[PDB]
């Protein structure tokens, strides 16, 4: 391969034999268009002028009264689509075009990698297919009409607790028979080599621009950087250009789910252990027998018991640290965003944020320099967090 | 390992092709899933293929699916697995068994801790379904140090070094892929190669519900064919009268094997 | 007063007595708060910083396919809230506070200005009420959750139609007995002066970058800019750069409802006649006696039987043109930008978009630059599109 | 313009206060509107105001809001406005009569024209509700040319130049208003002002539904009281027993009025 698949003992390329040439295919792909100054250009001009880039680095002017915290947030919100998500997928189709690819599969939990598939396909021009879970398919609606509206097919995924692992599950299954014609756009920085490297290097100008930002603003980089993980994408996006800078600490948030104690959590990097499954070695939650796990949260795009191997490895090195937020208290956070900022945070984004508040009514002397990266809005939320009444 | 050199010792022998079924151990229920299997080798079965139902089946169409779900119904663990393949182990002495796995159920208890118990147990080889021959290194070592046969898969879209990997490493058969896609009932170079670099016996995978298909396979070349979905369809379609499943079962095993004459 | 109220014969402050000073009041914060650099300074900041401006021009790949038109879009749909709406809202919650007011009464039709009046409420700290009509709280309800979640108080017009006009009545009803306190956030560049020209000269931005941006992508300034017209403020914010270069065109759209000709549409300007309501003289909808008239449109943005004075008075001496769309034409305009463009367009937006698509359609052989002002998102509207079927 | 001096005078003489009912035309229908205009003028009414029902309420309160829905769903236009005004002057000669409208309704036929109307149906003053002093210049030139005097209102919040303005242009009686807010039936320097202005009698406006308020008002230096919602409540009420109604009308009105001895 040209490059490691291997952070630390995590990653890897755990797939049937007959996917290995199509990953062996992409990551040839990946290291040519990366080189390319052709598509370098390209990706950019949709960037900018199309998914709305460079986005915003908004400060909090009310949520942290009476504190020494200042807060800053990364507006991924604002971003064509309404998340981080649609970053990657630009970077991806042109990909899957650079490769005579014609048909694009992807997964959707909280919906928004789907309409972003579907949003991509129909620019650059592919046919889409996206499995989704049946409970997410309710919960997550708005995302679904979004996805047929743009002409993309969606397929509701029962099986299992028919969640994301039952809509990658049938993603692959799929890829299997189909990996001629169709790529396979991966949701996060998670599965088979060369997925994490890619989904991460298609993502982290998040990160790029708040280093800038941040130095233009205050004169100096933030104190933490903190942001939410389910798979990994927006996390990795927003880490990468400060892992470097050791002055910077880096958290992650995972589903508290119910509370850890009840079982019914999404947990993995920091309550499960290793295991081997959607092609990668990595943190998982299983049974005794080595049965995968159903995990539980309250927000679809962090219901995802493994997490994406470079967090596995950031936290093991002690480089990163990973924590919880119960659905309440991220319930709590997105109630305090609406009404003191006007800003509708993500019930996912609602993690990231709930834990820096947390940090902030803890010790409230403490002079400290916070980012959140906010990574969409609320909008595929409003009707759950209003019938929790 | 051995139990492979003598089949297709005495295979080759009498000039005819190898028919392995495939069945989820413990579907319907441990009771009726052990007497399935003593009816698949009293009805015509050379060696066998067995699965340990797995909650995530990665490379498995529906009926599998199902059958997995009937076995986690039935109660079905890892230990009572390997507890059930050891009774028919002491009943069925000649018969090659092989273990077709996904690795997390490999790596859960120590990768080289799961050969152990198959040897132990009296397992000839063990097929791990989401390891690439890149990735096999930990789990060739550990089954080669506990006499288990290595089997490796060969997919239509195979190139020169694959073949001669999966040649090199192999043992027992090599695992011949039919068509891209996932365990379903439905729908040569590679061959001759594969004996160029002396790679043990082809036998081939995916899709086959039909005898013309195995008569088809070993005038190909293949040294057996390997069904599965078929036979788990006929348990399915039968678990309210288990008398007329095992009868209908028997009957379908000894047409599928009279098309090995070749 | 500091300002003249009239475009030619058209404007005006037909108001109640007891509301003259208010409005006066107001005149002199304006002129006060437009030389005040450290309100210039802040009002940019917010702009930049919280709403995500400046906002991209994107040129169109698909749709124009064998016609000789360019066609870029000016992302409205990209703005904090979700439509252009939020840029004038900021300036007037600052002028709200620069005149020690605290609560903020604001109509909604599309739900747009309500969302965005609560979201600046919460933001600068001020008590918000909002009146929208009955049919509108129906089909335009994800913009109604998304209001109350922000702490605002939205009210149910159910007199007369039960749509926008019924809302500025109670509006205005409420701000006589209220003004002391409460400011007015009116939603459009109608009504009683000063407000047509606080909401262009706060809207006026969305040109100015246009006109920075094509010049910087063509070298020459478009042929035509089109907007969509229902009171008039993307439109006059879109036009209001551009009005002294006569080589540009100006194109404004407004709903044909069912068709002209079947009485039920809201295309005052150009199929009403001149009328006194609402603060203003201007071409409106109305019976022989003089009795206002109920509009219709499938789009609560512009369902609206009166048009802003600087669209009457720049119709009349012929330096803008305006046009109708009917809803079909609309909903085909919407179905063709999501799947080949991979953009939801608010229903208004879609009345805009669909006039250039009949001009570069109807002859595909002109060299024609044209720019379309998408105003908003879709997502207020995907139930709705989606019942038609 | 004359038969307000003419009241105003009598008024002044008899040293009482001034009782103006209000009414909208053609609520709840053309034949027992006449009827509750006629019981009013029996029962203590010193002038009328009158409302032509517009579509649009701006400055109106609900009680008056249906009133309006009443009249339209009786069929009432401008033009059976126009002909019952007619009818009523035809047998009410001395009463002065006020009509209290919204601008487009005036604008509509030309504003001139509308004033010409009014003139010759026998029409006193006209109240264009919203037009304010500074954009009054058409509506003012007009109504001098037809001898209809201009009524405008001076409210709570008014000025120097405003009490001055107002006191130049207005004639009949300057309309004082009680509160802010739109009509409802609930809840000195400026009438001393106004007469040293020369402005015509402060009549006072808003919310008065109570005999006291009536008194209140005359005491404090307001020529007499206007109400308006408290009346129409009771054509609502009783729209079911048109006897009781224009029965406890009369009582309402003479109650009103008598509160008026100051
Ligand atoms: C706004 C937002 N932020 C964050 C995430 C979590 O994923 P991340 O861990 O990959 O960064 C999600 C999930 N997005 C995926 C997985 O469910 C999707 O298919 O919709 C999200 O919707
Ligand atoms: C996206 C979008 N674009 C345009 C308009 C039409 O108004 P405009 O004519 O003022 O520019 C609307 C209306 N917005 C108003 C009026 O109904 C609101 O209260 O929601 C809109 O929602
Ligand atoms: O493709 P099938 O249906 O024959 O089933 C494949 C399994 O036997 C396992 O190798
Ligand atoms: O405030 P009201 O209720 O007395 O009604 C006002 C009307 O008479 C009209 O001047
Ligand atoms: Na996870
Ligand atoms: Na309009």
């Amino acid at each position: 391969t040209l490059l490691n698949p291997y952070f630390g003992e995590f990653g890897g390329m755990y797939v049937p034999q007959i996917l290995m040439p199509a990953l062996n295919q992409l990551e040839e792909a990946f290291v040519r268009a990366q080189k390319d100054p052709e598509f370098q250009a390209q990706f950019a001009d949709l960037l900018k002028n199309y998914a709305g880039r460079p986005t915003a680095l908004t400060k909090c002017q009310n949520i942290t009264a009476g504190t020494r915290t200042t807060l800053y947030l990364k507006r991924e919100d604002l971003l064509h689509g309404g998340a981080h998500t649609t970053n990657q997928v630009l970077g991806q189709a042109l990909l899957a075009k650079r490769m005579g690819k014609s048909e694009i599969i992807a997964e959707t939990g909280a919906g928004q990698h789907g309409v972003a598939s579907a949003l991509a396909s129909a620019l650059l021009g592919l046919k889409c297919r996206i499995y989704m879970g049946a409970k997410d398919v309710e919960r997550q609606s708005p995302n679904v009409f979004r996805m047929r509206l743009m002409g993309a097919e969606v397929i509701p995924v029962h099986s299992g607790s028919a969640t994301l692992k039952d809509a990658c599950n049938e993603a692959l299954r799929d890829w299997s028979g189909s990996y001629e014609t169709a790529h396979y756009m991966l949701g996060t920085a998670a599965g088979p080599h060369p997925y994490p490297t890619i989904v991460r290097e298609f993502q982290r100008m998040i990160g790029e621009e708040t280093k800038a930002q941040i130095l233009d603003k205050e004169g100096r980089l933030p104190d933490a950087v903190i942001a939410c993980v389910g798979g990994g994408s927006n996390a990795i996006g927003m880490f990468a250009d400060f892992i470097n800078d050791t002055s910077v600490g880096l958290i992650g948030v995972e589903p508290g789910g119910h509370g850890i104690e009840t079982g019914e959590h999404g947990a993995p990097l920091k309550h499960g252990r290793v295991g081997i499954y959607f092609g990668m070695k990595a943190p998982m939650m299983q049974t005794a027998d080595g049965q995968i796990e159903e995990s539980y949260s309250i927000s679809a795009g962090l219901d995802f018991p493994s997490v994406g191997p470079q967090h596995a490895y950031l936290n093991s090195i002690g480089r990163a640290d990973y924590v919880s937020i119960t659905d309440d208290e991220a319930l709590e956070a997105f109630k305090t965003l609406c009404r003191h900022e006007g800003i509708i945070p993500a019930l996912e984004s609602s993690h990231a944020l709930a834990h820096a508040l947390k940090m902030m009514r803890e010790q409230p002397e403490k002079e400290q320099l916070l980012v959140v990266n906010l990574s969409g809005r609320g909008d595929k939320d409003i009707f759950t967090v209003h019938d929790i009444l | 390992m051995e139990r492979y050199e003598n089949l297709f010792a005495q295979l080759n022998d009498r000039r005819e092709g190898a028919f392995v079924p495939f069945v989820t151990l413990g579907d319907p229920g441990i009771e009726q899933s052990l007497k399935i299997i003593d009816t698949l080798i009293d009805a015509g079965a050379d060696a066998l293929e067995l699965g340990v139902p797995f909650s995530d089946p990665l490379a498995d169409g529906p009926t599998i699916q199902n059958a997995n779900l009937r076995a986690f119904a039935a109660g079905v663990t890892p230990a009572q697995c390997f507890e059930m393949l050891a009774l028919i182990r002491e009943k069925h002495p000649t018969i090659p068994i092989g273990l077709l796995m996904y690795a997390n159920l490999v790596f859960n208890n120590g990768i080289d801790a799961f050969y152990a118990r198959c040897e132990q147990v009296g397992v000839d080889s063990v097929l791990v379904a989401d390891v690439p021959v890149e990735e096999s290194a930990p789990f060739r070592q550990a089954a080669l140090r506990h006499n288990i046969a290595p089997i490796f898969i060969c997919p239509p879209n195979a190139d020169d070094d694959l073949l001669r990997q999966v040649a090199s490493y192999g043992r027992g058969y090599t695992y011949l892929l039919s068509r891209s896609g996932v365990t379903g009932a439905e729908n040569h170079h590679l061959i001759e190669k594969l004996k160029e670099y002396h790679a043990a016996p082809a036998l081939q995978g995916f899709g086959i519900s039909s005898p013309e298909q195995v008569s088809a396979a070993v005038r190909a070349g293949a040294a057996g064919a390997i069904s599965g979905s078929a036979i788990v369809k006929i348990i399915e379609k039968n678990l309210a009268s288990p008398k007329q499943m095992l009868a209908e079962l028997r009957s379908f095993v000894s047409a599928m094997k009279a098309a090995s004459r070749a």
